[PDB]
């Protein structure tokens, strides 16, 4: 029915930061809105009930507020366990909308990726599959621009870039750019160049090899 | 205090049907009721269902309105949900989560069951990387297995579960064939490529398949 | 009782109760004090008004715009002496059972609406006018029981306050409204849920009778959801009514010394038969208007067009017409196989202007799409149900069936519903309204020239909107099957559902000539009481056995409402046997039973006017065959005196003998749920003459 827009959808903020999270109501909503935590891989939580009231066991470092219609949760201070996907609720006999997601990330020095590249194994070539794994690893933050230059020609669509989450080691990320082709395109396109343009590495590092 | 022991959420087919059984112990479902929450993996939140066992008032979302039947044995305070016409996009963690006596207070939760409306179950074709001299950019290198063409994401450890630090196991890419694909890289020295050939301890969850695959130059 | 006995164990408390009757209801109860002293505005019966009100922007207007719960009630019920009840009962459907607390919350939003509205002075003046006119013009009562009723008032009220009991609003009381608002609180609620299917589920037990129920309370999340959601969206209060009747100073009867409806005006469009009130001198004026159209018999599609058009049409302005329904001033819209019909009833004050609004809105009418579709599907399921109806009901359907020039069948009606689109009739309405006819009938304490101006105004508005051009007089043509006058015909149509078999033998005599009128009436009633003697009472074949006349198309007839699963020819022979029974029995009836029985038919005929409505119904029968013979009473009575015992034998042997040349014999068989024969209904109307038509008036 009446929808809810959890602004911001994602953020990056270190331990001890005062964070304002505003679930944007579509219509005039009364005090019928909660606030949620979900740690990833875990069952969620309620942060704030009644749009301002703290629930037992949740610390005082979370201060919700009835804010007009676009109600606002104000985290007073972040913690190392507060890096979790957040939500809210809209409680009526209307179809209950929720948060649209807000995961807290950290601010950090812009860590460079371990810009590597990796061919598929020879067994995988015998399976008729090329997975050229251009590895980026241990980079903060996720914002980059990884480009494939197949036979020194910029190609897109054949790239598969799975990204690990905020690291347990140093709160960075890893990226396995997989140039998904066939062996009929592996031995065809011998030149496999992985142009990496991070936000910090705005200079395009183009990790290349020859078969 | 307020115990949300969910069960019953198991195996189903697209177009299928189930019946939930959540042991909502420790409290009264004659009191403030539990409800049901959609969350597909990688997707946001949607309210599923609502039993009012004190009053029999069932509630559903508009696409699923009518085609379910919810009930709760409130003498036992035990919740149920006869799930019906379960389509494949509904593969989602369904939370038996208690709403307490607040204006919006849903504070108690179950861990939720991933009622999976999947299509395939497939053991993996795990393949390593190819560490060549071109891959050894200096002493800094890495090694990994591509766990390829399998249906749940695998759980990969290294060297009988020894090498865990620096292991950046990627999220699985559920490709167009209903099959996942993830990598698991780990920063190793270029001298260790061949010296300590780490073997990925792949464990496919639905088919219960263990594929120990060696990575070697 | 100096205390409220609803002692805190029952507030905000469910009671899911199994009834004995197959019934589904829900009570909400409020112990309110003995405010019998507070009869100045009588806030409990004011809530019976306001909570009973279902008007524009209303709660029930929204929930029937939501379609869940059809009706409801909420008002002051007397409980014990010291306090009283406030019972809020609703209709229950099966679909509202999942929506219960939301409906409760709808109730609460209307409570919060009228709480945010607070007091209303215009309701006090309006309902004070209502009470003053209603108790002013309450007509009469049965004596017995009424005396004990006002004697029940006589305890609570002295010897000058037993008529003026609650029947006058003295002074408006916003703060007693606020007091009962403090009574009307969510905290103050008993809940009595009624459902039969909870047998073996309910445990807490009533003392005397032994029925079982449950406590099973509501948790505080839904309690507080009732509390905090005191907001106001779609719901709106009504406004003052546009009309109140004030002309009750009756107007005396002038120079027009006729005691009948007189044709005072006839144009190419209008034709005004007109009467003033001489009998009872009542300030109501009842109105009658037919909407003839050639477009009546066009299609089964056009049948449902006109039908469903009038249906939704009368339903649509009913949203406007709740103030009039609340005024008790009624009306009618009804279709005809010739067209439509309009009635307007109630007091003669503001009927023209309100009527002009009705005319203008039905002329200038907007069309909703989906609301109509719900109505379309509803009458679709209705016609689906129509195949499962009673053989006597379907026998009366035969009475409308084989007795015309042409009709449409229900199967023809069945396929054509697929053919229905909304722009079809939406474009057909100006096709419709460019040419049709309205004949005018006016009766009441009403003047002549003012009524001329009112009718001229209304038809002028009609021509203003859609320009309804007149007809030809041959364009008012009329629809009956010629007989061979001796041959007996019948067909069978087996039932689908009901196992009983239907049968009847018909006899048209003629038009309503004074001859044939007393022939049919006297002959029908003279066989009626020996039938009550032997066939019904003695034989006891089935319960639905009845004999009667037919009066339609200005044409007489003879019916035998008989429904029972018998072998066909067997029951034919029994009816034939009763024909032989009356053949001898009439010859056996001497002069004494003859005279007493014609006196019975006389007192049947002899009855004084009682209202305008009954005489007007007989007037409407005078209208529809265009005969207007307002003094055939004495004429047919004096003709009745002319009938002798031999004279009726003359009526027998020419027409009613087994070899009579005017043996108007025909039947229709209906079988169970499982001469010569009739080949086709096309053969039924293929080779025929037809009839002379009746001279009109």
């Amino acid at each position: 029915d009446i929808q809810m827009t959890q602004s911001p959808s994602s953020l990056s903020a270190s331990v001890g930061d005062r964070v304002t999270i505003t679930c944007r109501a579509s219509q005039s909503v009364s005090s019928a809105v909660a606030w949620y935590q979900q740690k990833p891989g875990k069952a969620p939580k309620l942060l704030i009930y009644s749009a301002s009231s703290l629930y037992s066991g949740v610390p005082s470092r979370f201060s919700g507020s009835r804010s007009g219609t676009d109600y606002t949760l104000t985290i007073s201070s972040l913690q190392p366990e507060d890096f979790a996907t957040y939500y809210c609720q809209q409680s009526y006999f209307n179809p209950i909308t929720f948060g649209q997601g807000t995961k807290v990330e950290i601010k950090r020095t812009v860590a460079a990726p371990s810009v590597f590249i990796f061919p598929p194994s020879d067994e995988q070539l015998k399976s008729g599959t090329a997975s050229v794994v251009c590895l980026l690893n241990n980079f903060y933050p996720r914002e980059a621009k990884v480009q494939w230059k197949v036979d020194n020609a910029l190609q897109s669509g054949n790239s598969q870039e799975s990204v690990t989450e905020q690291d347990s080691k140093d709160s960075t990320y890893s990226l396995s750019s997989t140039l998904t082709l066939s062996k009929a395109d592996y031995e065809k396109h011998k030149v496999y160049a992985c142009e990496v343009t991070h936000q910090g590495l705005s200079s395009p590092v183009t990790k290349s090899f020859n078969r | 205090e307020v115990q949300l022991v969910e069960s019953g959420g198991g195996l189903v087919q697209p177009g299928g049907s189930l019946r939930l059984s959540c042991a909502a112990s420790g409290f009264n479902i004659s009191s403030s009721s539990i409800h049901w929450v959609r969350q597909a993996p990688g997707k946001g939140l949607e309210w599923v269902a609502s039993i009012y066992s004190y009053s029999g008032s069932t509630y559903y979302a508009d696409s699923v309105k009518g085609r379910f039947t919810i009930s709760a044995d409130t003498s036992k305070n035990t919740a149920y949900l006869q799930m019906n016409s379960l389509r494949a996009e509904d593969t989602a963690v369904y939370y038996c989560a208690r709403h307490y006596s607040a204006v919006a207070g849903l504070d108690y939760w179950g861990q939720g069951t991933l009622v999976t409306v999947f299509n395939q179950i497939k053991p993996p074709s795990v393949f390593p990387l190819a560490p060549s001299s071109k891959s050894t950019s200096g002493g800094t290198a890495a090694l990994g297995c591509l766990v390829k063409d399998y249906f749940e994401p695998v759980t990969v450890s290294w060297n009988s579960g020894a090498l865990t630090s620096g292991v950046h196991t990627f999220p699985a890419v559920l490709q167009s064939s209903g099959l996942y694909s993830l990598s698991s890289v780990v920063t190793v020295p270029s001298s260790s490529l061949g010296t300590q050939t780490y073997i990925c301890n792949v464990n496919h969850k639905p088919s219960n398949t263990k594929v120990d695959k060696k990575v070697e130059p | 009782f100096p205390e409220h006995p609803f002692q805190e164990e029952h507030l905000k408390q469910l009671y899911k109760i199994v009834p004995i009757k197959d019934i589904r209801n829900l009570y909400v109860t409020f112990p309110i004090p003995d405010l019998q002293k507070y009869y100045k505005s009588n806030p409990g019966h004011y809530l019976g008004h306001l909570i009973g009100h279902e008007g524009p922007g209303s709660l029930l207007s929204e929930l029937k715009s939501k379609g869940w719960v059809n009706t409801l009630v909420g008002g002051q019920k007397e409980g014990a002496r010291g306090f009283m009840f406030f019972i809020i009962n609703v209709d229950l459907t099966e679909e509202g059972l999942l929506h219960v607390e939301d409906i409760i919350l709808h109730m609460f939003q209307y409570i919060q609406k009228l709480r945010a509205e607070g007091p209303q002075e215009w309701v006090f003046q309006e309902l004070k006018d209502l009470n003053a006119v209603a108790f002013r013009f309450k007509d009469k009562e049965r004596p017995r029981g009424y005396t004990s009723k006002i004697a029940g008032i006589l305890h609570y009220y002295p010897l000058e306050e037993v008529l003026t009991a609650e029947y006058l609003l003295e002074e408006f009381r916003p703060d007693l409204i606020e007091m009962v608002l403090d009574k009307l609180r969510p905290e103050n609620v008993r809940v009595a849920i009624v459902s039969k299917s909870f047998e073996g589920k309910t445990d807490r037990t009533e003392e005397w009778y032994g029925t079982q129920y449950k406590q099973e309370a509501i948790p505080d999340e839904v309690i507080k959801k009732w509390q905090n959601a005191d907001l106001n969206g779609k719901f709106k209060l009504p406004t003052k009514n546009e009309f109140i009747p004030t002309n009750f100073e009756i107007l005396p009867l002038e120079k027009e010394a006729t005691p009948y409806p007189a044709l005072i005006k006839d144009t190419a469009m209008s034709k005004l038969w007109f009467k003033q009130d001489d009998k009872f001198f009542l300030p109501k004026a009842n109105l009658n208007f037919e909407f003839f159209s050639p477009f009546a018999y066009v299609d089964p599609l056009h049948s449902n067009m006109a039908y469903l058009y009038l249906e939704l049409l009368k339903d649509s302005l009913n949203e406007y017409a709740y103030a009039a329904e609340l005024a008790g001033l009624s009306y009618d819209l009804q279709n005809t196989i010739y067209g439509m019909y309009l009635s307007v009833k109630g007091y003669n004050d503001k009927q023209p202007i309100l009527l002009k609004k009705i005319i203008e809105k039905m002329a200038t009418f907007e069309i909703d799409e989906k609301r109509f579709e719900i109505i379309k599907e509803a009458y679709m399921r209705s016609l689906n149900n129509f195949r499962a109806e009673q053989p006597h009901q379907h026998a009366m359907y035969y009475l409308r069936l084989l007795m015309t020039e042409v009709a449409w069948t229900k199967d023809e009606l069945k396929e054509a519903l697929d053919d229905v689109t909304l722009p079809r009739l939406k474009a057909f309405i100006p096709q419709l309204l460019s040419r049709l006819h309205i004949e005018a009938l006016l009766h009441g304490n009403i003047t002549k020239q003012a009524a001329l101006g009112i009718m001229q105004m209304v038809e002028d508005t009609l021509i203003e909107h859609a320009h309804t051009k007149p007809l030809l007089p041959s364009q008012l043509v009329r629809y009956e099957v010629q007989l061979p006058d001796r041959g007996w015909f019948v067909y069978q149509q087996r039932n689908e559902v009901h196992n009983n078999s239907g049968i009847e033998i018909y006899y048209q005599t003629d038009m309503q000539s004074t001859s044939e009128n007393m022939f049919l009436e006297l002959f029908a009633q003279i066989i009626s009481e020996p039938a009550f003697n032997t066939l019904r009472t003695k034989e006891q074949l089935g319960y639905i056995v009845f004999s009667g006349p037919r009066r339609a198309n200005g044409i007489q007839g003879l019916r035998f409402i008989i429904q029972s699963e018998k072998p066909p020819h067997y029951l034919e022979s029994r009816v034939e046997a009763f024909l032989i029974t009356m053949e001898k029995s009439i010859e056996d009836m001497t002069e004494e039973a003859f005279q007493k029985h014609i006196q019975a038919l006389a007192i049947r005929r002899l009855d004084k006017p009682k209202k305008l409505s009954a005489e007007s119904a007989k007037y409407w029968g005078e209208i529809i065959s265009q005969q207007y013979n307002f003094d055939r009473d004495n004429t047919e009575v004096a003709y009745l005196k002319t009938l002798t015992k031999e004279d009726i034998i003359k009526f027998y042997k020419e027409m009613l003998a087994v070899d009579a040349p005017r043996r108007h014999k025909v039947s229709v068989h209906v079988l169970a749920r499982e001469p010569e024969v009739i080949q086709n209904m096309t053969e039924f109307k293929r080779g025929l003459p037809l009839f002379p038509l009746v001279k009109p008036h």
